[PDB]
């Protein structure tokens, strides 16, 4: 009954490539300042440091 | 919109063979004499019948034997076996009546030829065949090369593809070695040895 | 053909007409007739046989 | 056919610049580059390993099937040439039936195969004009007493 | 950067003295200057024979930033002009 | 088709090459009567006609 | 260490032979084999069999496999010999669709007149070529040689440059294109007369004549003309190796009706017999085999005859004033 | 390849003819007729024999 | 997408049809069996380990094989059988005498360990059952009924007491106790038993052979219900014919002479005509049980297996013989 699958249909209605959606601000920053951290340049600073 | 969109167009959609039937289609040529008169000429393309079939005449020309014209017309195709008699009827026209018609070929059915059965229109209004069913491939024809303002109607089919032989094979062949008793023999070389 | 005049009709669906002066004759000559429509064919809408 | 008097003419037709041909081995994904400017488009002919391959381009894939020798030239931005084919890739299910058609028009050239391709560098601005000539080859046997311009 | 995943120091192409690029192009190395591609393995198809320059991936970036150098500009005494001109269209263009 | 020809040549041949035309080819004609009492016995000629 | 070590084969013929068999086997009456083709199982596999993707549970043998075969049957179909004809793949010279239509390997067979492009010559049927011999330069099938006779002279496939210029012609048994030029060489083999070729011919497989239906008329399959040198031959399928047959068949809603009405889920899964017996009313009766095209699987002895192939597909429909045609082939 | 020729030394036949005359050069031919190519062709050639 | 299957059954079918179309003299096929190549295929040819070349099918390769062939042999239907492999309770020497699989096929009577019974023919039983422990060949499962429900091979572990016994349905050892159970097939009566049987494979009756005797097979017992029967071959599903035919150096002295080394390869060959003085002569197809390939007509007939050995060296006064099974 209703829709039984296998890993089927594509990507939604329609394509997002989706790295472009634009992400809330904190998260931006959340990713962000992972991006900082494991830099090889400096695996000291903490960044939750203010 | 051309032929050859229809069939390519499962290829890449159902990557699965189809055809479609128009009347003229690739085959041409004909072989019968036709005694008419004065006929319009109007219906050259537009088929017309016996109980074999019917098939569609690009044109004639008419020439002359007793002095009654001889239309020899020229068509595509053939549905049904021709005969020399046969009970002739302008699929376009109810008004015209032919000759009995000299060539023959035919072309095959379970049941060949006969009346068939109800006949739309002049039902030629053009077929389609695939094995995929529709409904599954009825929307996007109409919605891609099969054009509004016609229906058309559409027999399916199917094929089977079995490896016989593969599994056929020889499996090893052997051989003996004999002495046969024929008598006419002495004994001399060796002796004995096997005893039983 | 001086020129090919393509016309219809709406009563026979199908088919496809054009006019042709070979303007080497008054009618336009048959092997011309067979030759083109050959030539033709390749292009034909398959709803359609041009005529 | 060598005429009476021991010689012939032929007719023959020319073009532009030289030939390169290049031999590449296929892979799956690489985009098969002509890193060369001045190549012609219809002086272009590739041969998969065994053949010769047409393109469309100019015509149509809906024309013929999935299954088809075939390439596409295109363009890349950097202003070369790429060009590629379908793969209309082949199967059999058994070995019963015919060979299957899938995918799209095309037919795709299974891994490694060898792909040279034939084309020409081209000076098309002095193209024109170009009156005088000359024989720059060497043929044996084949001596041309004379070409015979504008001809036919 | 961009040679580095394919490789370092690439040779990107052979140019002739006339100054025409050869492209996939490399010496059977017997006779230096007979060249027979590559994807061949050679001993076939020379499709040049002489003495051609190759091209360093170094030199190679040089000579496409080089071209850069000359720029099509509009004169300093027009540029004041020019500019309400424009400026003046934005108004038309801006309804 | 194809080939112009135009103010051109000398040569037949080279036209030859295509005049367009036609070309050979074989048929077999007939059954066979012996002369007399074995067929093997008998031979064949056909002069053109 | 292994004494003796030998090596043997069985030539592409003997799957041919087999075939010529295996089409005199069927029967009219006697002694020969009977075939009825039957479908069933209107009960669906899955709630997903509708769905795209969906296979059906690959079928199962045993005299289990069988009863549940032989219990859904919808109905049966009996298979004239006629309907079963020997095919080869057809190849057309210069058709688009195909890849390298100007391109032909040794030993290709190439059918002529089959249309307009490929026609040469009107008012005749379809011809039957094989091309011997290709163009001198062109491809290896082995890597390590570049001449088409070497690579020949080892046996390895060698594919041609040079495209043919025009479709084969002439009746004449040598005669492809050998005199002016070509790199190619055609042999000629027989005509289709056009009718077959409309109601026989798949575009994918031309129909391939019976030596005995052959024996009828050698002119109307062009072959009267040839040579043989044996006398009458006629077993021109051993020329052509052809390794398959293609069982023709033809379903109708009017003998099974009650398949057939609206609303009916059709049938998952075919099923062919050979030589079942009648359904008799006194099991000491004596056994009967199956004239009519069509029995209701009631009609039928159970379980007589033997079956030797079984189907699953997913659900088709039939429906009634539709007309079905099902085609079977074998490569034996 | 049909023929227009022979009937040679100006026999009444023929009514091939060149006519030099009145200052110029007249040159005669009857209608030609071809048939049964059965094949496609294009142009056609007066070969001198 | 579908899913389809042919029964084993059209193994045997073929065969059938195949058995049926040798012919006599008319329109039906007629076999022969060559034998050819007194010339070596390398110096080596002798040696052991020495395999000859990989034949080749061709017009070539036929033209070659149809050179060399040295001599040619009809063969009579009789001389062909369907066969299974035979396998024997009790045999100590090959493993697992006494351990059965579901529906293999057990001979016995063969042999006086196999012997229960003597004034019988073989007998030939099929193994419906088997002791419930045992080894699935899944090795995920432990149960017979388990493994086997599922449907994975199953190996008991317990051997069987004595080969099977009765004409009854299943027997099988059933009532009193076993893990076996047995069900009967046919009794092979002794003179087709000693004469036609391999000690690897048994060979099976024909049908029609079998519409003779029921009693000389001991089918005559059972129960078919549909009248007649006799298809039993279906029940063995038999896939595997045994060409029998028998080489003499006296129809064939020539190759026989002392100093030959022998034919390398053999080729049989279907429906070849006999020579003809004179070509428009009607063709002849061949009767006789041996012909020198010059005897027959050049390319006749059609031979569908085509052979390579390393040398074997007929001689005068040895007797040589030839078995060739096919798996359709």
């Amino acid at each position: 009954a209703n829709t039984p699958v296998n890993y089927q249909l594509t990507r939604t209605a329609n394509a997002i490539p989706e790295i472009f959606v634009g992400g809330t601000f904190a998260e931006i920053k959340q990713n962000l300042i992972e991006w900082l951290n494991g830099q090889n340049e400096f695996l000291d600073y903490d960044f939750e440091g203010s | 919109g051309i032929e050859a969109s229809y069939k390519f167009l499962f290829k890449v959609l159902y990557n699965e063979e189809v055809e479609i039937e128009i009347e003229s289609g690739a085959g041409t040529e004909y072989d019968i004499i036709v005694q008419s008169d004065s006929l319009t000429e109007d219906l050259v393309g537009q088929t017309i019948y016996t109980a074999t079939g019917r098939c569609n005449v690009t044109y004639i020309e008419r020439s002359y034997s007793n002095g009654k014209l001889q239309w020899t017309v020229t068509i595509h195709n053939l549905l049904g076996r021709l005969i020399a008699g046969q009970e002739v009827k302008a699929e376009r026209l109810p008004s015209f009546e032919g000759e009995i018609i000299r060539g023959v070929k035919g072309k095959d059915l379970l049941q060949n030829n006969i009346d068939y059965i109800n006949r739309s229109r002049s039902y030629y209004v053009m077929k389609i065949k695939s094995n995929l069913p529709s409904s599954r491939w009825k929307s996007d024809v109409i919605r891609f090369v099969h054009p509004v303002g016609f229906g058309f109607i559409a027999i399916t089919l199917l094929t089977m593809f079995i490896n016989v032989g593969l599994t056929l094979k020889h499996t090893e062949t052997i051989i003996n070695k004999y002495k046969n008793y024929k008598w006419d023999s002495g004994l001399p070389t060796e002796y004995a040895d096997r005893i039983a | 053909i001086q020129a090919v005049q393509t016309f219809t009709d709406s009563t026979k669906p199908g088919y496809a007409f054009i006019a042709a002066k070979p303007k080497s004759g008054l009618y336009l000559t048959t092997v011309q007739r067979e030759d083109i429509k050959n030539y033709l064919k390749d292009y034909n809408l398959a709803p359609i046989t041009p005529s | 056919i060598r005429d009476k008097n021991n010689q012939y003419f032929p007719r023959l037709k020319l073009a532009q610049g030289r030939i390169v041909r290049t031999e590449i081995i296929y892979d799956k994904l690489t985009p098969i580059i002509i890193y060369d400017k001045n190549i012609d488009r219809n002086q272009v002919k590739l041969y998969v390993d065994g053949a010769e391959w047409i393109n469309w381009t100019r015509k149509s894939m809906v024309h013929a099937g999935s299954t088809s020798t075939i390439y596409y030239m295109r363009e890349t931005i950097d202003g070369n040439t790429e060009f590629y084919f379908g793969e209309g890739e082949i199967s059999v299910n058994a070995s019963e039936g015919a060979l299957t058609a899938n995918y799209i028009g095309g037919l795709k050239p299974t891994q490694n195969s060898t792909i040279v391709i034939e084309y020409i560098s081209t000076n098309g601005a002095d193209a024109n004009g170009a009156v005088g000539f000359s024989y720059a080859d060497t043929l044996t046997n084949i001596t041309v007493i004379n070409i015979n311009e504008n001809p036919n | 950067q961009k040679y580095k995943n394919v490789g370092g120091d690439q040779i990107v192409y052979h140019v002739n003295e006339n100054g025409e690029k050869f492209y996939n192009l490399i010496s059977y190395d017997d006779n230096p200057y007979v060249w027979y591609d590559k994807g061949d393995k050679a001993r076939k198809y020379p499709q040049y024979e002489g003495a051609l320059a190759a091209v360093d991936t170094y030199e190679a970036a040089v000579l496409e930033n080089e071209k850069l150098r000359q720029i099509k500009i509009i004169a300093k005494s027009d540029i004041n002009s020019f500019m309400n001109d424009l400026i003046r269209i934005m108004e038309k263009s801006y309804g | 088709e194809s080939f112009q020809f135009s103010p051109s040549y000398v040569d037949v041949s080279s036209i030859s090459n295509f005049i367009i035309g036609e070309n050979e080819y074989h048929e077999i004609q007939g059954s066979i009567q012996q002369v007399c009492k074995d067929i093997n016995r008998v031979y064949l000629m056909e002069s053109e006609g | 260490d292994s004494s003796v070590i030998y090596r043997a084969i069985v030539t592409s013929k003997f799957r041919t032979e087999k075939m010529l068999n295996f089409y005199n086997s069927i029967g009219s009456g006697p002694d020969k084999n009977t075939i009825f083709i039957t479908f069933g199982r209107s009960e669906p596999w899955s709630s997903n069999e509708n769905e795209v993707g969906f296979a059906p549970p690959y079928p199962t043998d045993s005299v289990l496999g069988v009863t549940d075969m032989w219990t859904h049957m919808m109905g049966t179909v009996k298979v004239l010999p006629s309907m079963l004809d020997a095919v080869i793949p057809r190849r057309d010279w210069g058709d688009t669709r195909y890849p390298d239509p100007y391109t032909f390997r040794i030993n290709d067979i190439v059918v002529c007149n089959s249309a307009p492009y490929n026609a040469t010559e009107s008012g005749a049927g379809w011809l039957v070529y094989r091309c011997l011999d290709v163009p001198d330069t062109g491809m290896c099938s082995i890597a390590s040689l570049t001449d088409k006779d070497e690579c020949l002279k080892l046996g390895g496939k060698w594919t041609p440059s040079a495209r043919s210029m025009t479709p084969p012609e002439g009746r004449g048994d040598a005669e492809g294109t050998i005199e002016p030029g070509d790199g190619y060489v055609w042999e000629y083999l027989f005509e289709i007369p056009p009718d077959v070729s409309i109601n026989r011919c798949t575009n994918e497989y031309i129909v391939v004549p019976w030596p005995e239906e052959l024996k009828e008329d050698p002119t109307r399959w062009g072959y009267e003309d040839n040579l043989t040198w044996q006398q009458d031959d006629f077993g021109l399928i051993y020329r052509v190796k052809a390794n398959t047959i293609r069982f023709k068949a033809y379903l109708d809603s009017v003998y099974f009706p009650e398949a057939a009405l609206p609303g009916n889920k059709g049938f998952r899964q075919i099923s062919i017999i050979t030589n079942p017996l009648e359904a008799k009313a006194h099991p000491n009766d004596p056994n009967v085999k199956a004239e009519k095209d069509y029995y209701d699987p009631e009609d039928l002895m159970r379980h007589s005859g033997e079956m030797i192939y079984m189907e699953n597909r997913p659900p088709i429909i039939m429906a009634m004033d539709q007309t079905e045609e099902i085609n079977i082939l074998f490569t034996f | 390849t049909k023929v227009i020729e022979n009937i040679p030394e100006t026999s009444p036949d023929r009514l091939v003819h060149e006519y030099w005359d009145d200052g110029d050069c007249t040159i005669v031919m009857p209608n030609v007729k071809f048939t049964g190519f059965k094949k496609y062709a294009s142009g056609m050639l007066f070969y001198k024999a």
